[PDB]
């Protein structure tokens, strides 16, 4: 992996800095590190492809120094390092491409082409040279067993469930208490429902708890919390829990009482914000617990009054909300984002080509399924193949 | 050396030349399209009125490929040669720029080269046969630079009666081969035909190889004797001798 | 082009490298590319122009060499390193403003100052090194045509439209069928309204479709597909077509039935996500059909049996929806999103000075217009204006 | 591909020239390059043909060079260089047409074939000579990024449409106004109808409209415009706008009025043409509007008077009609048209050998689809294959 | 209009056959020709016209020469002519409009333009090569 990074990492320096009437003093250590690479790489033979319709390629390394004394780099130089650094960009990009379908259960980490386990023996390791990027340095750390960390500009945390719970509920669907939700992304609406607008409720109060079991922990996390849910305030005809019928929802929203939101880690309180809106910071967490409740309003106005009467029928239904969006955050696992491309390009260079559904992804890298059964080979696969797109993404 | 690249380690027997490997292995343009001249100058094959002849490369004829030659060696001269000492680094880049300054006289000298040879391959009757022979003539590579450092400008080109000399030398040669050819082969068959068991050949061939003139017949080997006996054998005979001998 | 942004990486790295006791070993390379800058300028008049309110700049380069002899950069290295860089960085910021005010019908993708004309000869080829920002490594591929891409998060590619089709309709629009869609930005929410829920189509379905033809191909696209469309879920008092009058929505929203999003190129299904919601991947696309249903509950409640009469009048109107978000997206031409400010700093400079309006783009640089008519020339002198803002965006 | 288009010049130039009794200077330059093609070619090895049924052939050079130095070619000579000519055309052709019936979606432009792959190496570039055919020119300077186009003798750029548009109509069919077009190669036939003969129009003039939109922009166009539609000027039984009926056309031809013609380009006027008939020039543009109208002739002879009644039924229909040809044109993207013979070259190789269908052409080559949908991809891909059937046919 | 077509067929001839990898025997007698016009253009000064919104513009020819001493054509040869040529073209093709748009009553066969006018002199003839259109 680091000598594939390494390949992709010196052509993409020979491609951006190699250019007509720089100085050679601009190039020399580059030049340096090219010709290294085409003195390791000459009289091997490598093969990619052969998986879906992936082409078989055959790539064959017989290719001179750059050797030539100059000042400044000129048209000549500049063809010859383009000839080379073609032929080496397309031997990389097919390497990316045959890594980046593969996957394996046992060992999800390691190389899976061939071509890439025989780029892991010992004579390319002078191929290797700087690692700067995120997922190669996150690989290297973990290779090492440090802390690596991925930033996510609003990671995918959540697996998409659009689902509801009913506390109180009966056959007409008339006099209902509960919660629904959508859990999607980064976001979390959340929202809790009373028909009765807690006319008998103790104290004249509903309390509506809603847990999010983060399947990774996260860490350094900004969280914009608003009080209402604005994908339950409208009315909505949903279906039966199983199906049978269909039931209305008519809401009305009245501000969330004594919201708690704790950010637990094993359980333990890490973080807690009470009352609070806007931008938070949970720094350490693995699950989200969002407690808020129905406080029917003890003074109301004719017009408010007429809205909740003592018994049924109930025409308007009180309904408290929240909103949690992650923004950022940083994750050990990779995930992903909405700023990043990675799982676009392995989708992509799967569903191009075919590529049969394997024993460790689900079909069509569908990324609800992957984070919903997150399993630890899965994530090593999954790492695999990103830090391979990441480095196909330097040339390609 | 010059441009840092690893020395090669030539393999006795490879199909392929050192230059052929350079050329290969070299990126730089001047040097590596004068390689691959070098590479590719072979003779060419091409009979003229019946007589086949080895022709040189175009270029090398107008002499221009010599500029490629200056343009590779002028490359030489500006290469850093690394890790070599940088007297003998200049030594060596000083005599590559005497050979390069000398362009004008070398483009002359090709030129001269490829005309009198062109001038003087007119004058060949029998087919230039390429064959590596047994033995070579040695060429000093001091010779060599004494030709490139010391050609002037004062054409020399043969005479009209050296061409005839040569011509009619080389005429009389090969008739003298044919007639010869042609006396042995008479006899021969003549000998065969008459049924005369007792004679040896090997003193006709013997003879024949005397009356070419150019063999001492005390060291042909024997094997080649009999081969050419056999060859002679299956020729046939002139219709002249033939017609007197029937 | 690249000469420009050669000057302007050089000027970075010199603001950056060139500081107080740094040795000399960290800048010796920089250090000589910014000398070669210095020989190659100096002896070179050149002027930016008065196009709009921009002055008329007179520019003159007679500067000294900077020293090679400290072990370790002082505070007078600095000093008079900063006076040179500051002239150099004027010089550049007023270039790249002088280039993104001008546009060009023929051939946009050219120089159109002057300035930036002179620095296209030969003798400048010299300044040029390291070309490894994305803008300029789009320049140089799509300068020997290769494969562009440039990176969107949030690719601003939907022209603003929030408009609506009336497929049954009537003077008092009390029993109407049809779609109402916002496009914005990288948004698409689309809703199908029926006011009689169905309850005449022939299976008690009603088939909405929603048709977004992008003016550009996006590739690597990260989706997110929700079921309801939050825009178009509240009553609304909208304008006929014509102006003439206004009709009543008041929607109730059902869950779409049969979603089936397609992601088309050249008219031929790419991608097919049947009732699949959450993170989906594009791989290669121009077009989007949204296809939905409003299904009539088979089994309603009370309630909800109660809200869709047989007949008119119908007070509530059976409404499905869907969003659609484009997180991040490739594409071979140059694009507004919401990470970059190519877009902002071009439109700011343009308003600055006062450029009067030119044959190519809106008369505000408005994007809705830009991206409506996005022609060859409008991307080609667009994407000069961009690579240039990105150049000065280095420095300014 | 110069490298290809090389090899076939070549080897035309050797079949033209190097014929019995030429004076050796005739061919002392083709000589030498013929001997570079030996040199650059003997040691190689080449594969083609593993796609639908072209059989994969394997290829070997060791052949010999041709003689420079005598004063006349004669018949030896000629027979020395010919069974290497037969040898060096049949790989041409083999690798042209292996090149001819691949694509790809990512890089269209570059080289899909083994062969050509392995001869877009840096070696095989010796072979390069002069590239003075159209397509080999638009080839280098596209791949320089310069203005350049080729010329078309009836470019076929409109895709095959026979359609009507009715702005007045009804049930019955017997009052109907509207306009019926072809759209065929570089032929538009357009007729605007009306069966009352404008007799309620205000002043009596109806008035219709025509825009052709297109794919790519069309420069220096020679057009031809007569004043009748030939096409649609005798009786027809149409089906309806769903085909659930036919309806009866019976034209009777006035003389269309207020002929205009715009050629526009980007939405902007380039050219206008008012009762303009004959031979016409459209400079640059994209799109043809066609504004023409039915007058109703103020005084008519009695036979006329009869034609057209008052109020219906209405049994003669009034028409109008406009021809327009381009009879050539200058576009920057390829083009079928009725001289060259690329696309019929392509379409008869990749039907002989039972090409599958790709991802970027439609099926069968069928260019109403694929001028239809002519997107950037296809266009690289058409260039590609279409330049490719240039280089074979100068040999085949 | 014969210097002016030799000045077009030469520069046409360079884009067409100065190309990188070639042998310099297949451009031998291109470049001499090139070289020539070279040297003819060299030190003049050319205008071509205002006439309607054609704008006026200025040239001038101080070039070097295309080198020779090459066996094959490499990328250095090709950027310097493609320099020498993009700028020729570029002459040529603005000479050529200024032309197409002028007219006269007589000796209307006869050079309209300045730039046409000044190239019908003696002086270009040794421009003139091969006129085979
Ligand atoms: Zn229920
Ligand atoms: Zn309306
Ligand atoms: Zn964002
Ligand atoms: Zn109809």
């Amino acid at each position: 992996m680091d000598v594939l990074y390494s390949l992709s990492k010196t052509l993409k320096d020979a491609r951006d800095k190699i250019v007509e009437g720089t100085l050679y003093s601009n190039v020399s250590d580059l030049i340096q590190q090219f010709n290294q690479m085409i003195i390791t790489m000459n009289g091997n033979e490598f093969q990619t492809g052969g998986i879906g319709n992936l082409p078989i390629r055959n790539w064959n390394f017989d290719f001179g120094l750059l050797g030539t004394t100059l000042l400044n780099l000129d048209a000549n130089y500049v063809e010859t390092a383009r000839n080379t650094i073609d032929y080496f960009v397309d031997f990389v990009d097919n390497v990316c491409m045959d890594e980046m379908v593969r996957e394996s259960q046992r060992n999800g980490i390691a190389p899976q082409s061939d071509s890439l386990r025989k780029l892991s023996g010992i004579k390319f390791k002078r191929i290797n040279f700087d690692n700067s990027s995120e997922y190669i340095e996150n690989w290297n750390l973990q290779n090492r067993r440090q802390r690596t960390g991925f930033t996510f500009h609003k990671p995918n945390i959540f697996p998409y469930s659009a689902s509801f719970t009913l506390n109180r509920s009966q056959p007409a669907h008339d006099n209902l208490m509960g919660t629904m939700w959508l859990n999607a992304g980064s976001e979390i609406q959340v929202a809790g429902f009373d028909y009765s607008c807690a006319i008998n409720a103790p104290a004249n109060i509903q309390q509506f708890e809603h847990i999010v079991q983060l399947r990774r922990v996260l860490t350094t996390a900004t969280i914009t919390l608003l009080p209402d849910a604005e994908r339950f305030s409208f009315p909505r005809v949903i279906n039966s829990a199983d199906g049978a019928t269909t039931w209305y929802f008519n809401p009305v929203i009245l501000r969330p009482n004594n919201v708690e939101v704790e950010f637990l880690l094993n359980g333990q309180i890490i973080n807690t914000y009470q009352a609070r809106f806007g931008t938070i910071i949970a720094r350490n967490f693995d699950t989200i617990r969002l407690s808020f409740q129905l406080m029917r309003p003890p003074n109301m106005t004719p017009a408010v009054a007429a809205l909740f009467p003592n018994a049924q029928p109930f025409e308007h239904h009180a309904t408290v909300g929240l909103t949690l969006r992650i923004e950022s955050a940083v994750c050990e696992s990779v995930l992903a984002d909405a700023s990043k491309t990675m799982l676009a390009n392995v989708t992509s260079v799967r569903q191009e080509y075919a590529i049969p559904v394997g024993p460790v992804f689900p079909p069509g890298m569908n990324w609800t399924d992957l984070i919903t059964n997150y399993s630890p080979s899965r994530e090593d696969n999954l790492q695999r193949v990103f830090t391979v797109a990441s480095i196909r993404s330097m040339l390609v | 050396p010059a441009f840092g690249m690893q020395r090669m380690h030539y393999r006795n027997g490879d199909p392929q030349t050192p230059f052929q490997i350079a050329e290969q292995q070299i990126q730089n343009f001047q040097v590596a399209n004068w390689l691959h001249f070098v590479n590719n100058n072979q003779f060419r094959q091409v009979v003229i009125d019946g007589v086949l002849n080895q022709v040189l490369n175009d270029n090398i004829r107008n002499g221009h490929v010599v500029n490629q030659l200056m343009e590779a060696l002028m490359q030489l001269s500006r290469q850093q040669f690394p890790t070599m000492p940088v007297d003998y680094k200049r030594s060596i880049q000083r005599g590559i720029l005497l050979l390069s300054n000398r362009l004008g006289q070398l483009v002359d000298l090709t030129r001269l080269l490829a005309y009198n040879y062109e001038t003087l391959m007119a004058c060949i009757t029998m087919n230039m046969q390429h064959v590596q022979t047994l033995t070579t003539e040695k060429l000093q590579l001091t010779s060599v630079t004494s030709l490139c450092m010391l050609i002037g400008n004062a054409t020399v080109i043969p005479s009209p009666q050296t061409l005839f000399h040569y011509y009619n030398v080389n005429v009389n040669f090969h008739s003298n081969y044919n007639e010869r050819i042609n006396d042995a082969v008479a006899i021969i068959t003549a000998a065969n035909r008459l049924n005369l068991y007792q004679k040896k050949m090997k003193s006709i061939v013997e003879d024949f190889l005397k009356r070419l003139q150019i063999f001492d017949i005390s060291r042909v080997p024997d094997d080649q004797m009999y081969r050419l006996r056999d060859r002679l054998r299956l020729l046939p005979v002139e219709i002249r001798r033939l017609d007197i001998f029937n």
